[PDB]
């Protein structure tokens, strides 16, 4: 059984814990403690292949970026500042791992919210400039949660 | 102030109940976890309980361990059944973000 080391990165409050817990527990956990950083392991079936996800939910080091095989770069669609930080996380990950091909997925979370300050073309344009997929999510409703993590595993399989 | 107990030296297949008792009320604390560090390995999250009552267990202990909280007693528990040698390590309770127990030794012999 193949193990995939995933790392969830993004500004504080974008929903990294809410996304991780929704994948692990299938429950939306409101206002999870912002400083708690844990790794979770979960056996899943992705594209017919049973595998184990080893997911680090970061809380804001160079070690766990070197160990990570794929990275979820999360921003909230109602927080332009979190979207502008995205290129900082990609650059800092590309620096430690010394590679031009680090499996990565852009995640725009909180899509259940109407007051949207970052639109879809912006995010798609940034993701296309990186050569990485863009997945919309809501940890609250669980929309796109499995898609975001499963798409990252597929990116690791290409690599 | 956390009082930790329940560890000890046991044989494989036996059971222990680890306990983590706080001097203060724990009702407002939303999540609790148990961690362990085995010899030669980094610290890992063994179990966590979340608001709403759902529980997570690392794959190596799923089906044998049970994490619970007793709010009226300000105590958090880890029931460990069918203990295996690989379960040997120092176990730490974590109440919320920064209330850590100072550890309890679990040693499982064959
Ligand atoms: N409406 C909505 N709120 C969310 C969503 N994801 C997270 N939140 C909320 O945003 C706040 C911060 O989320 P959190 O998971 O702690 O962000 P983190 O710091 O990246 O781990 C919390 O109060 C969550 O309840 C979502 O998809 N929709
Ligand atoms: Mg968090």
């Amino acid at each position: 059984m193949t193990e995939y080391k995933l790392v969830v990165v993004g500004a504080v409050g974008v929903g990294k814990s809410a996304l991780t817990i929704q994948l692990i527990q299938n429950h939306f956990v409101d206002e999870y403690d912002p400083t708690i950083e844990d790794s979770y392991r979960k056996q899943v079936v992705i594209d017919g292949e049973t595998c184990l996800l080893d997911i680090l939910d970061t809380a804001g080091r160079d070690q766990y970026m070197r160990t990570g095989e794929g990275f979820l770069c999360v921003f909230a669609i109602n927080n332009t500042k979190s979207f502008e930080d995205i290129h900082h996380y990609r650059e800092q990950i590309k620096r430690v791992k010394d590679s031009e091909d680090v499996p990565m997925v852009l995640v725009g979370n909180k899509c259940d919210l109407p007051s949207r300050t970052v639109d879809t073309k912006q995010a798609q344009d940034l993701a296309r400039s990186y050569g990485i997929p863009f997945i919309e999510t809501s940890a609250k409703t669980r929309q796109g949660v499995d898609d975001a993590f499963y798409t990252l595993v597929r990116e690791i399989r290409k690599h | 102030q956390l009082v930790e107990s329940g560890g000890g030296l046991v044989q494989a297949g036996e059971s222990l109940r680890l306990s983590c008792a706080a001097s203060v009320s724990i009702f407002s604390i939303n999540t609790m976890g148990w961690y362990r560090q085995a010899p030669g390995k980094p610290r890992e999250l063994v179990a966590r309980i979340f608001t709403g009552g759902s529980t997570y267990y690392v794959d190596s202990v799923k089906g044998r361990f049970t994490i619970s909280r007793d709010n009226a007693k300000n105590t958090v528990y880890l029931q460990m059944n069918q203990l295996k040698p690989e379960d040997t390590g120092v176990y730490y309770c974590r109440l919320g973000a920064d209330y850590w127990g100072q550890g309890t030794q679990v040693t499982v012999s064959s």
